[PDB]
């Protein structure tokens, strides 16, 4: 997009998104997942994507 | 021989299943692998045919033809005429008395 | 004079040996109290059982607890899980469809209907089969007729999720979508299909 | 991406995953595409991107 | 039909052909050239020769289920080995290609 | 009984060993179990049972996958019976014995661990006694087509 | 092809193969094809064509 | 050679090894000496000039 | 040691049931424990007399045949001149070098 001298041809394979990782036993897990999902649904993430 | 109907029996004489076994043994080393047989439609003939067939399976072979006639019949010409058009001259007729004579 | 004899409507006849042509066979099982029950009855030509699904009897007094058989809830929609009709001839479920059963309701006060067998196939069913092969667990798939995907109305979840809410179904495979309020009550798994909210105009 | 130590058949990690697992860091907020070998022992979260 | 019933995925797409099959090999061809049917699945040789001769229709597609032809026998007859050897000799002798040419 | 003298007029009201076979086949088909096995001991009438089951499963199209047709007949504790019984891996077992042999076989199978929550023996009629002499070896949940005494 | 006998429950070989399984039999030669069901009962020879 | 085989065919006919999987072509002499099974890949003689 | 050195291997082992015949062959728990061994390689470890007893019991359970490879440590295959009858013909047992050296 920025230095449009190259191209992005071809299809896409092995579809798997990113994420936030942490140890198996951590007291932040469910809350972090809930906050990410809530932001994703109410649209705060789309603003960041546009920006 | 069936233990289901004669649960109280024993004897010191071979049955005719042993006769069929000896048929197989004597035919085995003679180069006569075109066995056909005549069986009377009763209990004895059925047992003899079953024994011969189950013994023949141990050689990966089969009988060329199998025929049956009514017990105590009088007109067997059709059955014999049905047994002529084949290439197995090893008849193993196993009738009983008067049927054998006819 | 006994081969083709009938009397008093209940025709019964003999053939060849002493085999009555129409017997009165029944089926029995060993109840938990060590007595024979009376499930099924081979009346004329059909088994005509009385139990829709196997009641999962306990083997012994010292056997391992049952922790594999479980109930799974899904509904019909989309090219994900579609329910067809049972084949008239060869009364089994084709070759690849799993045997899901739905609660059938008639109409009016006679709407109380039996659990008819209407087995289904689709896309989610393939994933369910692969999961069953991998994790080695047997299921009791059954359709849901109580609502829809789920909406908190009158402070009670209704439809699919509500079942999983009230300890009536340990899994809810199908066409669910992750959410914020939904994920607060039940715990989801990693997504396997991307979705969203798109718009289509002819 | 995990690898084996020098001339020893015992697997060990490296990079960000190794730093998190060896009691050094506590959160790994960065592009950390979800996999299966990783997810065996690190509790990921719901994805915040799809690529 | 044996092939279509063997493949269950094809058995899903079997019904349409199941309730619309014909009862011969050339009558369906006549119907096809009569603008009544537009499809066919037969042996490669028959369809290819028919398309080459009747310069009206052509065969479009890729060969699948490539199973060769073969002369028939019964059970296990003494003629099998010599017949198979003769067929192989004819294949290697150039006789079969010459006969196909004519 | 199986065979009778061709000059007799004695008839019963039971059922032959061929009808019970189709009854258990219908039982297996209705609940969608399909895959099964046919462990049988040696007893007058076992070959007929095996042949009838083979013929019925052959001349039909429902996809029955019958494998490991065992015919254990030598002792009940030596190597042969142990390995042959171990070979089984189905979820439905269809046996054919005579009470005492059946209880011995079931005890051996339980000792091997074949009678958990996911196995269903379908032994027919013969091993059902008079329905009032239950030994302390038949696992609860054992199907056995028998005759009706409560019905009429 | 295999088919169930009408007004019965058994199955029998119809068509040209039924003649082979009968007295006529002998040396059937025709545009036959090789299949598992066909080869189960009768035995074929080396193929003399490919299609 | 000298009424003695060698290679894939040599091992099979001398009761040294059952089965001869690989790229073996059905022929006349081979089928006379060692019996084959149903072919699974079509092949023959083909020239190649470009 | 076996459990610890099997978790760090890339070859993908297939760790299965581990048994412990605590009783002195009481024929109640030992038989049922030994009966459910569906593997093909056994890594027995016991004393010489206990190994003889276990192998004698196992021979009658249809557990040793043409394809059943036992592996035994050195302390069982001890003095290599008092081989009993119960030892199957063919079993790998690493020991020390008393022939050469």
């Amino acid at each position: 997009s920025q230095k449009c001298d190259l191209v992005t041809t071809g299809e896409l394979f092995f579809r798997s998104g990113f994420g936030i990782g942490m140890r198996k036993d951590s007291p932040w897990k469910q809350n972090v997942s809930l906050s990410i999902l809530k932001s994703h649904e109410n649209g705060f993430m789309e603003d960041l994507d546009k920006t | 021989s069936d233990k289901s109907i004669h649960l109280s029996f024993l004897r010191t004489v071979p049955p005719y299943s042993h006769q069929s076994s000896v048929w197989f043994e004597m035919m085995r080393v003679y180069s006569w692998n075109h066995i056909i047989l005549l069986v009377s439609d009763d209990h004895e003939g059925r047992a003899a045919q079953k024994r011969l067939e189950t013994l023949l399976e141990e050689r990966e072979s089969k009988a060329e033809k199998v025929l049956q006639f009514d017990p105590g019949t009088k007109n067997v010409t059709a059955l014999l005429m049905e047994a002529k058009e084949l290439e197995a001259r090893v008849i193993i007729l196993s009738a009983s008395e008067d049927d054998a004579a006819t | 004079f006994m081969v083709n004899v009938t009397w008093d409507g209940k025709d019964l006849s003999f053939t060849e040996e002493g085999y009555q042509v129409h017997p009165r066979l029944v089926v029995i099982v060993l109840n938990k109290d060590r007595e024979w029950e009376k499930v099924g009855k081979w009346e004329n030509h059909t088994l005509s059982l009385r139990h829709a699904v196997w009641p999962r009897y306990k083997s012994f007094s010292d056997c391992e607890p049952d922790d594999n058989h479980l109930s799974i809830v899904t509904l019909e929609e989309a090219p994900f899980v579609i329910v067809e009709d049972i084949d008239p001839l060869t009364e089994t479920c084709v070759r690849n469809t799993v045997p899901c059963r739905k609660f059938v309701k008639i109409n009016n006060s006679t709407n109380e209907g039996m659990n008819v067998k209407k087995c289904c196939k689709g896309f989610c069913i393939d994933i369910l089969k692969k999961l069953s092969r991998t994790v080695k667990f047997t299921y009791d798939l059954y359709l849901v007729t109580n609502g829809k995907h789920g909406k908190k109305v009158n402070n009670v979840w209704n439809g699919m999720i509500g079942e999983v809410v009230y300890q009536r179904a340990v899994m809810a495979v199908g066409s669910l979508t992750i959410n914020e309020e939904r994920s607060e009550v039940v715990d989801f798994s990693v997504p396997f299909v991307e979705t969203g909210i798109s718009v289509m105009v002819s | 991406t995990q690898e084996r130590v020098n001339n020893s058949n015992k697997k060990e990690w490296n990079g960000m995953m190794g730093e998190l697992l060896s009691g050094q860091a506590d959160m790994i907020v960065a592009p950390l595409t979800i996999n299966n070998e990783r997810a065996q022992y690190i509790e990921f979260s719901k994805p915040f991107k799809y690529q | 039909d044996i092939y279509f019933r063997r493949q269950v995925e094809l058995s899903t797409m079997y019904r349409h052909m199941e309730k619309h099959n014909y009862e011969s090999a050339a009558e369906a061809i006549q119907a096809v050239r009569d603008n009544k049917l537009h499809a066919f699945i037969w042996d490669s040789a028959v369809l290819e020769f028919e398309a080459s001769q009747k310069c009206d229709l052509v065969t479009t597609g890729e060969l699948f289920f490539r199973s060769g032809f073969g002369i028939g026998m019964r059970k296990d007859s003494p003629w099998k080995q010599n017949v198979s050897l003769s067929i192989l000799k004819s294949h290697e002798n150039g006789f079969m290609e010459d006969l196909d040419k004519t | 009984m199986a065979d009778k003298d061709p000059t007799s007029t004695f008839f019963q009201f039971g059922a032959s060993i061929q009808q019970q076979a189709t009854v258990m086949l219908k039982i297996m088909q209705d609940y969608d179990w399909h895959v099964f096995s046919l462990v049988t001991t040696i007893f007058p009438g076992y070959r007929e049972f095996i042949s009838f089951v083979k013929t019925t499963v052959d001349n039909s199209f429902v996809g029955w996958d019958m494998q490991n047709v065992i015919t254990l007949d030598t002792s009940f504790e030596d190597a042969k019976t142990q390995v042959q019984l171990k070979k089984i891996h189905s979820s439905v077992i269809l046996l054919y014995c005579s009470k005492d042999e059946a209880v011995l076989i079931l005890s051996e199978a339980r000792s091997l661990g074949l009678t958990g929550y996911d196995f269903f023996w379908i032994v027919p009629s013969l091993v059902s006694g008079n329905t009032e002499l239950i030994p302390k070896e038949f696992p609860s949940g054992l199907i056995s087509v028998s005759y009706d005494d409560w019905d009429y």
